[PDB]
């Protein structure tokens, strides 16, 4: 059907069977072993796991994820636990593949994945940066993209888009100086969602 | 090895937020009230956090609304009232929660349009 | 071809605009049209992006050839209404003909 | 002197069942008394009984009720109407 | 549709810069030669998919057709 | 028990008989897509949209009317069902005509949405569409009909909640047409709902018109004040501009219906607006000075006089927050004169037992009533959604309802007993036939309108209407827990200062005239100038230039009920608080506010600075104000009643005759709707 | 144009600009909307 | 449909204009008031009134799809003309 | 109650870091004052490190404050190493901003925020 995207049941069994390889092998860390209709394999891990189980996928003989492809977090508010790391790796040898994912909250330390692929440092400077995430025994844990001195983490869904200040020159003080943001035009927010359900293969319980 | 920790938790000195935006702000947690122009209800589903409003003002140049506010813009989405109402104490803000409006079942009969003896009977069709 | 304008603030170019640099106010004209009182673009914000022309169901907001018109000041290039129809006016005969050879690609 | 009387109790709890029965007994008769006082008597679901005496100028005082029997209610009333 | 060109992929062997700019000089002429099959190959038809509930539908059936006017409006707001 | 077992996509749930396929499938959480169906209105079952697959039956079935039978298998997205969709959508979309760029519904229609959700994505009609010429009902209502799809919607509400028959079809086919034949003004106190219930946009406001987008809008839930029913609103703004106000469900209240005072006098609040301090100048004219100055002269003359020399009247916008502060201040210089224009007699128990003056059946508990004794009251225009409310138990309960007052026309029928106040001692005798209707009914219901109180006699009024609500408890023939005395308000401000114990009405002003007057939003010419010292110092608060405003020594520029967060307690009891949705224009400050910066200034500074003080403040005197949405119950209806008996006073010859009568009467009522043009288009519509 | 000339309407400018920055025909911009809110005007005869 | 206040700034065709006492007209000291001086509302007043022998009408605004959407007009009304909701040509039925 | 921590077991051990970053702060004034020629005197920028330390005396959780301990060694470090400049190390004194109402009546004056 040439405006539906086809599926690829091979992949999707080929992920499945190791999915379930990676869970037998570490279940003292894995919770969740998913895979995508878009056969995308998700491997979800208490957060103690990190090391092993990223060790684990990298010098594996049946896994050999060599390369860490990303290295990201994403800020979910209604969770207790309201940051999710998201390891997206690559394994040429089997050309395929894998995403592993845990949790943590604004107090709780990330042990640094560093050792395992030394390109993980600047993602997590920058998830560190961008979202306030601790790791332990980073190398250099410090900013990498905001402003020297800058408050708060602003990929944080409860960070303004705006922010909190903005920077002008003064020739009082004959420097650059931050004062709080005042908008000549406010950004318009938008309600821009449906009140129609569009999705119904996705509906949650009530 | 973990660690006992009995204090309630409060991240207000380490999230950057300056001081008047967290003192003085008033956070509403709530469920939207369907659109009164529409019957879907599919954005009633969720809890929302939300704050107070704050002056606009009409910029002189162009007229275009002008704000101080940096969090005028700000809306939070939470599963229940009690994701929301944590996600708010832990940041210091001071809040309200107001309760999910559902509503009531009804009863509804075609055959009462042709009542023999009462009111629900229509004139019209 | 009348001269009444072809905008009738249905403000789909103002919702699709990546920059928000379109602002829109409208009313029922004197005669009861469907018409806006304000138009604006911050040709400051805005990305040249064309997604407003593409939205626009009327062919009423367009991008024109032209592409000589910097300014002295900052304030120069934040177009109200009155602006964008001297514009329309001054630059019609070009883009009526440009529009003539792409609408069968669009 | 005096210039408004609140009598705050719960419908419900049974710390204020000594302020429901004074109510219910001799209000009508502390009103008969005091024709021109404001005795305002407010309800509200699982509060702690209270009355609260208001005086010239703004000064107000308050005294707890709660767990009172009707006639320690009526003590109290006493107590405020004659200061 | 990369599947169906040809190409090589030019390979270093020292890993040093002079490799890696030779891996890019080569990575130009085979361009050129995917970009040689791309004209001789390109086939009819149409540009983007045939569903209006994800892309917009033709201007001029926007203009004559209720369910295009509909789906052009909600796809652009 | 009664519950049955039926599947909704093989998913088991357990309904009470009689319940439609379309009920059970949103208890699992989906919502069937509808157009002629609303869950307020009777089934029509025409639009078609809402055809459903059951398992194992060939024939698909409308879903909104058809009642589901045990062991059925509800089949809300297979094949079947999405094809009856898309083929009744490309019906309704067929001869619709292409307006979405220049029709008011576009990004809140119903129709775009379920076509884009449920629909086809493209056209295969080829011919031309029919066109249908628009119908004049008024100054609220746009008709653009060629975009009418026949859902009947309209024509269900005016019949059963206006109850109104002007709306209905004529001709048949493909030419039927939605209308009233005539030429004819849908003129209803509820007729502004059938915008909101229009799935299209056939139906718009007219005032609303082209002004606005809905996703460009911000949506701030408030509370309505042009009368005591606290109907719960919406207020869209946009770019810190009011554009509209719609109805936000409450099922206890307003249920998602408003009035079209509470609807379209919203435009009052863009004109005749106070903006700035104002005091007299040297040859007596109002001019613009600043809230130092302002504030300074208004302390200097509240130092100088204490005790009955300083009074205030409360009008009927003014929130519980600025009242209390507002008597606190005055009891700082010994003065209790706290006064408000609406009346209520203080005889008996006056206003020391809420039950006394409150709605106690609640409006919800209409719908359980037996019989409903109606005195002194037009519930139509006085509180137009709880007149909607009797006329649904009317409808559907077989409700009786009685009236004693001028005949005027509820929408509904109802047994008219005379406007005599004497009918009201035969009731209470037995004499009356009525009385053993009231004896024979299980929960009965009895009605006072506050607008009654405003006579001269309304003591005695009360204590009659209190008297046969005491024959019908002692009687025995009813409950314990019902509660059959009722006052109907009209002010939105009157229950809170009556909490507060403010005294209601101005006789305390005429008996001990003030050198010092605080006029708190009082627009109703209940004292002038001729009544009081010829050298009155007069301070007016409020939001609009009005009544009290060009008779003021100063003017402190309020907010009005958009513009602050501010406490309202309803005709029930029921505390509920607005929302800021626009902030103050120009100088103008939130009212408690100014109390408290005069109080400072003035020397007596009160002990609150922020609004959670002053809503502690509001709990210390009388704690119901602060339970917002919860109506706590109030009792002791047996001691206001032996109060009442205590003074004997003479009811008066005149026949009890409501304020409004007509229409004409509805729309202009305070300073915001008196200040509407859209309000005074409704006038002119319904006299000329 | 001598071969394609344009299509004639009679709002299209009969004379050409070019571009006016810095000189005292340069375009200044303004809100071309009306007043919002009208304030209440005090009366013009005294009676406090 | 230029005019000027007694100011002596013109009046634009949304009616903006500022009045005596505005501060904000000292931005066009020594400069100029944009207005375009083509009101599309007198313009569209010139258009004759189309004759057409049908009870319904469809106008596109002409150019065919460089026009507006098609719609379709109802002429049953013998007292006013069926008015263009896009482009404001008036019809009236023979 | 039982969490992980990040250095600090107890809020004893957490003081101990919290005093030696104050120190480090301390000492390093006089040579940020000098290295970034500000017009402020080292009193001035060692009231303002006492300020900024006394904001935060109240915070009872070891997480917290050994968060807070990071962040302030990854500013020392910003400054130590000039990769701050003069407009950087100048944002803690808010000279351009004038000076903010306290009390109601002002606040009242200028404007409807609290
Ligand atoms: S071209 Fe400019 S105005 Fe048009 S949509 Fe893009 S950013 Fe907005
Ligand atoms: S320019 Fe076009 S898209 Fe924008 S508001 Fe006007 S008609 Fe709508
Ligand atoms: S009613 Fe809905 S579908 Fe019809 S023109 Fe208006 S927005 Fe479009
Ligand atoms: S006017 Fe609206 S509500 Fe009435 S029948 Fe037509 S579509 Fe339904
Ligand atoms: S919703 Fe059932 S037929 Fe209309
Ligand atoms: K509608
Ligand atoms: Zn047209």
């Amino acid at each position: 059907r040439p405006t539906v995207r086809p599926r690829n049941d091979v992949a999707h069994k080929q992920l499945s069977a190791f999915g379930e390889y990676v869970a037998e092998i570490l279940p003292k860390y894995v919770q969740q072993v998913q895979v995508s209709c878009f056969n995308e394999l998700e491997i979800c891990i208490h957060p103690d796991g990190v090391i092993p189980v990223l060790t684990f996928l990298r010098d594996h003989s049946n896994a050999q994820f060599k390369s860490l492809a990303d290295l990201t977090a994403v800020d979910i508010p209604t969770r207790q636990n309201r940051f999710e790391i998201v390891y997206n790796l690559l394994s040429l040898r089997f050309n395929s593949r894998i995403r592993v994912k845990t949790y943590t909250d604004e107090l709780t330390p990330i042990e640094s994945s560093v050792p395992v692929y030394k390109a993980a440092n600047w993602y997590e400077r920058e998830i560190w940066d961008m979202f306030g995430v601790f790791f332990a025994n980073h190398p250099d844990l410090r900013r990498i993209l905001t402003d020297y001195g800058f408050e708060g983490h602003p990929f944080r869904k409860d960070f303004p888009l705006s922010g909190y200040v903005e920077l002008r020159y003064d020739d009082e003080v004959k420097r650059v100086v931050a004062e709080p943001v005042e908008l000549a035009q406010e950004f318009r927010k938008f309600d821009l969602n449906s009140p129609w359900e569009a999705f119904p293969a996705y509906r949650q319980p009530p | 090895q973990l660690i006992t920790v009995d204090e309630k938790l409060d991240i207000t000195t380490i999230t950057g937020v300056p001081e008047e935006h967290i003192k003085t702000r008033k956070a509403r947690i709530f469920v939207p009230a369907r659109n009164n122009m529409q019957s879907g209800v599919n954005n009633t589903k969720k809890w929302k956090m939300e704050f107070d409003t704050r002056e606009r003002w009409e910029n002189p140049l162009m007229g275009w609304a002008s704000t101080a506010d940096p969090l005028s813009n700000l809306v939070l989405t939470f599963s229940t009232k009690e994701d929301a109402v944590a996600f708010a104490e832990k940041n210091g803000w001071s809040y309200d929660v107001e309760e999910r409006k559902v509503p009531k079942p009804k009863s509804k009969s075609y055959g009462a349009n042709f009542s023999w003896n009462k009111r629900t009977r229509v004139s019209t069709k | 071809p009348s001269g009444e304008e072809r905008c009738i603030a249905c403000k789909l170019c103002e919702a699709v605009c990546p920059a928000q640099a379109i602002t829109i106010e409208a009313e029922p004209r004197a005669d009861g049209s469907r018409r806006t009182t304000r138009y604006d673009i911050d040709m400051t914000k805005c990305i040249y992006c064309g997604f407003c022309q593409e939205a626009c169901p009327v062919d009423a907001i367009v991008e024109g050839p032209n592409f000589e018109f910097s300014t002295e000041t900052h304030e120069e290039l934040l177009y109200n209404k009155e602006k964008l129809l001297n514009n329309g006016d001054k630059w019609e005969a070009e883009i009526a003909a440009n529009i003539q050879a792409d609408y069968l690609y669009r | 002197g005096l210039r408004e009387i609140r009598i705050h109790l719960c419908q419900r709890s049974p710390g204020s069942q000594g302020v429901r029965d004074f109510i219910e007994k001799r209000y009508v008769e502390l009103k008969k008394a005091n024709p021109d006082l404001p005795i305002l008597i407010r309800e509200c679901s699982d509060v702690q009984p209270k009355l609260w005496a208001r005086y010239a100028f703004g000064q107000e005082k308050n005294v707890s009720l709660n767990n009172f029997s009707a006639d320690q209610v009526t003590r109290a009333l006493e107590n405020v109407l004659s200061s | 549709v990369y599947d169906q060109v040809e190409f090589d992929v030019p390979i270093g062997s020292r890993g040093d810069c002079y490799d890696r700019y030779l891996c890019r000089v080569e990575e130009m002429r085979q361009s050129i030669r995917i970009i040689s099959q791309c004209l001789n190959k390109m086939p009819p038809g149409e540009i983007k998919v045939d569903d209006a509930k994800v892309s917009p539908p033709k201007r001029a059936e926007m203009k004559t057709s209720m369910e295009s006017l509909i789906h052009h409006f909600k796809l652009y707001t | 028990s009664n519950l049955i077992e039926v599947f909704v996509d093989g998913q088991s749930v357990m309904v009470e008989p009689g319940t439609t396929v379309l009920q059970a499938c949103e208890k699992v959480g989906m919502q069937i897509p509808r157009f002629c169906y609303h869950e307020r209105l009777s089934v029509a079952g025409n639009c078609r949209m809402c055809l459903v697959e059951i398992e194992k039956a060939p024939k698909v079935v409308a879903a909104c009317a058809m009642p589901v039978m045990k062991g059925w298998n509800i089949l809300t997205n297979s094949e079947k069902t999405k094809k009856a969709r898309e083929g009744v959508m490309e019906f309704l979309l067929a001869n619709h005509p292409l307006d979405c760029p220049i029709c008011d519904q576009g990004g809140e229609c119903d129709l775009q949405d379920q076509s884009m959700m449920f629909g086809s994505d493209r056209s295969r009609f080829l011919e031309g569409k029919r066109a249908v010429e628009d119908k004049n009902i008024g100054p609220l209502v746009k008709t653009i009909m060629t975009r009418c799809i026949q859902c009947t919607r309209c024509i269900r509400f005016a019949s059963e909640i206006a109850g109104v028959d002007d709306l209905g079809t004529t001709g048949r086919g493909n030419d039927m047409q939605v209308g009233t034949y005539i030429e004819k003004m849908f003129m209803s106190e509820l007729s502004g709902n059938i915008i909101d219930i229009c799935p299209v946009g056939a139906l718009t406001s007219k005032p609303y018109a082209f002004t606005a987008r809905p996703w460009e809008t911000r949506k701030t839930e408030s509370i309505d004040v042009m009368d005591a029913v606290g109907s719960n609103i919406v207020v869209s703004t946009r770019t810190g501009e009011v554009m509209r106000i719609l109805p936000r469900m409450h099922e206890d209240i307003n249920e998602e219906w408003i009035s079209d005072k509470t609807r379209f006098a919203y435009d009052g609040l863009k004109r005749q607006r106070l903006t700035e301090p104002m005091v007299r100048n040297e040859k007596g004219l109002l001019t613009h000075t600043t809230w130092e100055d302002a504030l300074s002269r208004v302390a200097g003359m509240l130092q100088s006089f204490q005790g009955n020399d300083v009074a205030a009247i409360a009008g009927g916008l003014v929130d519980a927050e600025a009242l209390i502060a507002l008597k606190d201040l005055l009891n700082r210089v010994d003065s209790d004169t706290l006064c408000t224009e609406e009346v209520f007699p203080t005889a008996g128990a006056g206003t020391d037992l809420r039950s006394n003056y409150l709605l106690n059946t609640t409006i919800a508990g209409v719908e359980e009533a037996d019989v409903v004794l109606l005195v002194g009251t037009n519930p139509r225009f006085e509180a137009p959604l709880f007149n909607a409310r009797i006329r649904k138990s009317w409808l559907h309960n077989d409700l009786k309802v009685a009236l004693i007052g001028s005949p005027v026309d509820l929408t509904y029928r109802y047994d008219h007993l005379g406007d005599s106040p004497k009918i009201l001692q035969d009731i209470a005798s037995g004499s009356h036939p009525f009385s053993q209707v009231l004896q024979e009914a299980k929960k009965p219901m009895v009605i006072l309108g506050s607008s009654a109180l405003q006579r001269n006699d309304g003591a005695a009024i009360l204590a009659a209407v209190s008297n046969i609500a005491q024959k019908i408890r002692t009687s025995s023939g009813v409950t314990g827990d019902w509660k059959v005395m009722n006052i109907l308000h009209r002010i939105a401000s009157q229950v809170a200062a009556l909490d507060l114990g403010y005294k209601p009405g101005v006789e305390a002003i005429q008996k001990n005239p003030p050198k010092m007057l605080f006029l708190l939003g009082a627009d109703g010419g209940c004292i002038t100038r001729q009544d009081l010292p010829k050298d009155c110092f007069i301070v007016y608060q409020g939001h609009h230039g009005d009544v009290g405003a060009p008779i003021a020594d100063v003017i402190l520029p309020g907010a009005a009920y958009t513009e602050k967060s501010a406490t309202y307690v309803n005709t029930e009891g029921r505390a509920q608080q607005t929302k800021v949705a626009v902030t103050p224009p120009g100088l103008a400050r939130e009212d408690w506010k100014i109390i408290r910066a005069l109080s400072e200034i003035a020397g007596m500074t009160l002990p609150y600075d922020t609004l959670d003080q002053v809503r502690n403040r509001l709990e210390e005197v009388s704690p119901n104000l602060v339970r917002y949405d919860d109506v706590e119950g109030a009792n002791y209806f047996q001691q206001a009643s032996e109060l009442s008996k205590l003074v004997n006073q003479q009811l008066l010859a005149d026949p009890l005759v409501p304020p409004q009568l007509t229409i004409k009467d509805f729309y202009m009522t305070d300073s915001i709707s008196r200040a509407s043009q859209t309000m005074a288009k409704c006038v002119k519509a319904v006299t000329e | 144009p001598t071969v394609k000339p344009p299509t004639a309407r009679k709002f299209i400018w009969t004379n050409h600009k070019f571009n006016l920055s810095g000189t005292p025909q340069q375009y200044v911009p303004y809100s071309t909307t009306r007043k919002k809110i009208q304030e209440w005007v005090p009366p013009s005869t005294p009676y406090k | 449909g230029v005019r000027t206040s007694p100011t002596g700034e013109k009046v634009t065709h949304t009616g903006q204009v500022y009045d005596d006492g505005d501060y904000r007209k000292v931005r066009f000291v020594g400069r100029q008031k944009e207005v375009n001086e083509n009101f599309a509302i007198d313009l569209i007043a010139e258009q004759p009134v189309s004759q057409v022998g049908s009870r319904v009408i469809s106008c596109d605004g002409g150019g065919g799809a460089l026009g507006h959407p098609r719609v379709y007009i109802n002429l049953d009304k013998e007292t006013k003309t069926g008015t263009c909701g896009y482009c404001g040509l008036q019809f009236r039925q023979q | 109650t039982s969490v992980k921590p990040i250095f600090s077991r107890d809020m004893n051990e957490a003081k101990r870091r919290v005093r030696e970053l104050y120190r480090a702060w301390y000492r390093e004034v006089p040579n940020t004052v000098h290295l970034f020629q500000l017009d402020i005197s080292v009193k001035q920028g060692r009231d303002k490190v006492r300020e900024m330390f006394k904001k935060n005396a109240h915070i009872t959780d070891p997480r917290v404050v050994d968060l807070l301990v990071i962040k302030g060694k990854m500013e020392l470090e910003e400054t130590i190493k000039v990769w701050k400049q003069r407009t950087h190390v100048m944002r803690f004194f808010h000279e351009t901003e004038a000076p903010r109402p306290k009390d109601f009546l002002s606040k009242f004056y200028v404007g409807h925020d609290p």
